[PDB]
């Protein structure tokens, strides 16, 4: 149910970390100050991965085309994206980061 | 906008409509005859800027953008409907199902993980009195009716008639079409004489501003528009004179035709009656792009059987049509041709010189201005763009 | 102004010139001969940008905007002059005199409040010498002679020409007609051999820069021009080498001609004596747009009475007009044509590599951006703007 | 640059590749075949929007800007080579070396101060496997090889081509011809019947996007190119089904061909083997001008002999030039012309929905914006620009 | 009608703002305060149909609600394009606390 | 070989002088605050006279097309001039203005 990431301090705040599973798509663990999320990495807009794209705030912004979602809601937040990102349960527990195999019913 | 901001601060009165270049957006648009699409056969055509592809199966009508989600061609340049309810790009094969649009299938990678998640663009499509309308908007559409001006959609009311593209901003169309006063360019159609009808050359006004017209924004069906009721307190001009004395001379002749004029949102005018007492026109300037519209010209004759419709298709073909639609309306089509150059810059919003009769046109863009559901922009073209 | 700021701030020496893209306002200019325009019958021109119109009545000229003040479309598109003193808008016929353009009366509504408090922009009109000139300025012209190289107006001067539209600035055709190094283009017209004239190929010039012109400024009748004087110091090039090498050269006629030349404002030049001894070419280079004008030619030769000026005529139209306004010029069209995409953009003007015999188009430019009369903008064919 | 900066920002993994809508500068390109120049006789032809003249003499070709240094015309409208060596503009006679390009000699002024202190824009230019190269950069050119395919000038590989002018950007060509998915449009072209070929309707991607593609960073000459490796481990789909349904099936033929399909700055695809098993395929996509570019065609195959270049030679003539470049081919020529109104306002390179097998075409994108040798721009056309 | 009509008391006008007289079987004057002091023209705007009570005060610079052209409304002058021809001017002037305007308009300056 | 070119007084900061040559091109002296420069006068990109140009610091602009070189190395400091302007040495010995024979 549970995939280890990596310890909480491993990531400075504003950074993004991509993560390979095996058999599934890649998935994405934003850290918003001292909160972690997680997403798909591949953007809903084309085949982008969105680990290498630029973090502000709570808005993770597209390398290809510079549409960009909230990492919280994976809701669309700039254009030309419009289907929304699959979110991922994260939790931190012992000073470390999980994220969940499915994402969020 | 679609419009030089410092021009849409001097028009105050009527910005929007200065703006709507492209036309509105959410209102339903009449682009051809249901006769003209025939089952499983695709029909492109241009709206409000946008390339659409309609088709009709089982008899009934959809509407899918002309557009590619993937690299952006028409698909319509190399039609591959595979299945009855799909197309299939000629490109790399992705494939969408007419009646919701949705990515189904991508024959190029059958395990594409846009598969199911992305949606190509598709329009409401309604056939009335033998018409295809298409709602050039977004959400569930509103009744047809409020689109389309009183009495339209009479069951009784027998449509016929006739669609062509010309060379024209939409909105000169419109104008040309409720202008009182242009009157004059009908002085000498074939309709007059071989019909004997009453025309004067224009109107001398009488009453105050608000008499010349009767706004409508209190239609229960939702209806917008604009009475011209120059006729009911001005003079009919029938002796034209220049220096006092006479050079020209309205028709003197029996039959009474167009004194119930009105102009409806999105672009629609009914003229009453006419091209003969037991008539009414309607007829919609439909934008294409800026440069273009459709002249969707309608005549409508109750018909109370089918022996009637038959001897009003008949008349229709050998009198209505080319005496009138086209003998009489002819010279509108070259009229809104003549002002595109004053216009086309946009300044023309600015430097027109108006008089008493063009009250109505002023009316008529305020109304527009006020209850429009949508400007239509370049970017709905495109691709809306925004970093909200 | 009409060009980009940047490049105008480039060429300092002459910015009001550069930026004349349309051409100078408030200047006398010939757009067809006399006989080309006949009692009561309008025609239509574009003159700096303007849509005119000029008409005959009772002999004399008289030019209206050909654009109707209401929605500003072309009278023209279908002229209705009902009287002998106005013409009718065909659209909502205002009516104007040709005399002074006053709104004088509107056929659609007598009782406006329009009529006579609205006036169409009218422009003077003048013929002579078989030619007619439009004033197109503001205000009260000055006399025509101001416009008009010398000699042009001279009593026994028999005036004959051609003219034609050509695809180019009216800045190219005026440098290219006074470029005495373009000499070289005519090197084998058939009028260099058919009448036996001497045509060097170039100028080795001398003396310094002041001598290679004569800046006129202080004429009595106001006329501003410049004098080609690269032949007084210079040594004719009839020999053209390359390392050395004879591999051209220039005609050995007995003929002299073309040693008298000179460029005027608001554009045209004269050229003495030419294309014979006893002869002189006078031609204007008319702007219509920013990318056409009117190649104005005219051929003067004295003549005494009627009977020389018969005899002229025919010599005109079997030879002079054949072997030099075409044979001689022609290839000064093309040569025009082929300036134009290096100034399209604006950027030749910053571009362009100039050599010693430039001078003298050095001089016109600089003359051209002190005494110009005004520039013509684009706001001047809108509508001049100002805000309080 | 040449794109809207607010486009720029947003493609940050190819901003270059987009701005480079002319094209790269400093790379090396066939615009012709050896056969169509002759000694003597200059031709013409534009490059990167830049117009150049191409002449050869003494069996060597030289290359010029066919643009005079004087007033900036066509030296092209009137050639007049004087001297087996030079070229002398028909305005003033302004001569230049085709050795060099420098002014070497000014017939109308044979003292002007300009002779020998100015010079003509020279490129470079190559002849190659009978195909005619031209360096369109600046300095030193780099080898020919690095900007060609590998064994494209392998001493026994024959060359034989075609080429013409294609009206899209060379960008759209150039994904076009490198797509992997694009081969659906390929399915009933009469050289995979006529040939047996053996060709599915695309891939189902397999391994990971890593492996899709082998960008080649350097190279012995330098080259920088990229592998389309799709098919290592994916998996070829011949039949095409919509809901389950097989409505389209792939070609079963017995040749197996462009296992080894890649693509080379500055934009020359190689596919091997093709179109037969003993042959190869390299093409260009030449930027002409923003909207149009060469379609250099090219097939190759080892011979020994003049026995078997004579065979090779005939059996390109009467079947792999009318069966593959033609036959196969042209449907890649209207499928470039179908993308440019996407891409024709820079906001297809936004709106585009990329899928799966695109990864070739992002490879290729990135390559290009890290390894091009500039990017041309509008001002490489007209002049440099740059203020102090 | 007659040479001076009454129109309001001037203390019904704030500074600034501007009064549409209506008059029987003649078209409607406009009367502008600006401060203390009152002008008047006709209210019509000479670009076309527009009423300039309708439109913006700016000092003594009134704006058509229009198309933006504007008149200066002392000396009833262009003040801004399209505008080109002159307002009618008509003498107001207050007796009593009483605003009267002229029932015909002044004559050509200069 | 040096000509005397005129006394430093002779120009006031900021101007340039043109010093013809009987049989050579023309020169242009330019003054830069105290210092004292000098190229050929005739602009390389046309037949513009530097000398009737506009001097900014040690960089002259052409008045014909906005070309613009940098008085002290010649070398163009604005487009569309290409080709290096000629620079002479040049030298003021009690108050006096020489300028080299030959560019240098
Ligand atoms: S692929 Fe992410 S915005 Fe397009
Ligand atoms: S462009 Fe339609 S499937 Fe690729
Ligand atoms: S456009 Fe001329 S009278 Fe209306
Ligand atoms: S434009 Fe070529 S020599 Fe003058
Ligand atoms: S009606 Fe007043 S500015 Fe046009
Ligand atoms: S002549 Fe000096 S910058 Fe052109
Ligand atoms: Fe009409
Ligand atoms: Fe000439
Ligand atoms: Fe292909």
């Amino acid at each position: 149910i549970w995939l280890k990431v990596c310890a909480a301090s491993d990531m400075q705040p504003g950074t993004i970390r991509r993560v390979n599973r095996v058999g599934a798509a890649p998935l994405a663990v934003y850290r918003v100050g001292d909160q972690f999320y997680a997403t798909e990495d591949t953007c809903t807009h084309g085949i982008a991965s969105l680990s290498e794209g630029t973090l502000d705030g709570d808005v993770i912004e597209c390398p290809f085309h510079g549409g960009a979602f909230n990492v919280c809601t994976g809701m669309p937040a700039s254009s030309p994206c419009t289907v929304p990102l699959g979110v991922f349960e994260v939790e931190v527990k012992e000073g470390e980061v999980y994220v969940a195999g499915e994402k969020k019913l | 906008a679609n419009v030089d901001e410092a021009i849409l601060k001097r028009v105050k009165g009527w910005a929007p409509y200065v703006d709507a270049k492209l036309g509105f957006r959410n209102h339903w648009y009449p682009v051809m005859f249901s006769k003209e699409i025939n089952e499983g056969e695709p029909k492109t055509l241009k709206l409000l800027g946008e390339n659409l592809l309609v088709n009709r199966i089982d008899g009934k009508l959809y509407c899918l953008k002309d557009r590619c989600l993937h690299r952006g061609v028409q698909l319509s340049v190399k039609v591959e409907c595979k299945t009855k309810s799909t197309i299939t790009c000629w490109y790399h094969a992705w494939t969408y199902r007419w009646e919701d649009g949705v990515l189904c299938d991508i024959l190029t990678n059958p395990t594409s993980a846009q598969i199911g998640r992305q949606k190509l663009k598709t329009y409401p499509v309604q056939e009335a009195k033998g018409c295809v309308f298409i709602y050039l908007g977004d959400g569930d559409p509103p009744p047809l009716a409020r689109d389309t001006p009183p009495n339209f959609l009479d069951d009784d009311m027998e449509i016929l008639g006739k669609n062509q593209i010309i060379k024209s901003n939409w909105r000169l169309a419109v104008e040309n079409g409720f202008d009182p006063s242009h009157i004059y360019i009908h002085k000498d159609s074939i309709l007059v004489k071989d019909n004997d009808l009453a025309l004067p050359l224009g109107f001398a006004p009488g009453g105050d501003r608000k008499q010349q017209t009767r706004v409508v924004d209190d239609d229960v069906v939702g209806r917008k528009g604009v009475y011209d009721l120059i006729g009911e307190h001005g003079v009919p001009v029938f002796e034209g004179t220049i220096g006092g004395e006479v050079v020209r001379e309205g028709a003197y002749g029996e039959k009474i035709v167009a004194n119930d004029l009105s102009i409806w949102l999105p672009g629609v005018l009914k003229v009453n009656p006419f091209p003969n007492p037991d008539m009414m026109q309607f007829e919609w300037y439909v934008p294409i792009d800026e440069n273009t519209h459709y002249y969707f010209q309608t005549l409508g004759k109750p018909c109370a059987n089918d022996e009637e419709r038959k001897k009003y298709e008949q008349e229709f073909e050998s009198k209505w049509k080319p005496m009138a639609l086209e003998g009489f309306n002819n010279d509108d089509i070259w009229a809104r041709e003549a002002m595109v150059d004053f216009y086309a810059d946009d300044k023309g919003w600015v430097n027109e010189i108006l008089f008493e009769s063009d009250e109505a046109i002023v009316a008529w863009r305020k109304l527009a201005s006020e209850h429009n559901q949508g400007i239509q922009t370049q970017a709905h073209v495109s691709g809306l763009e925004h970093h909200h």
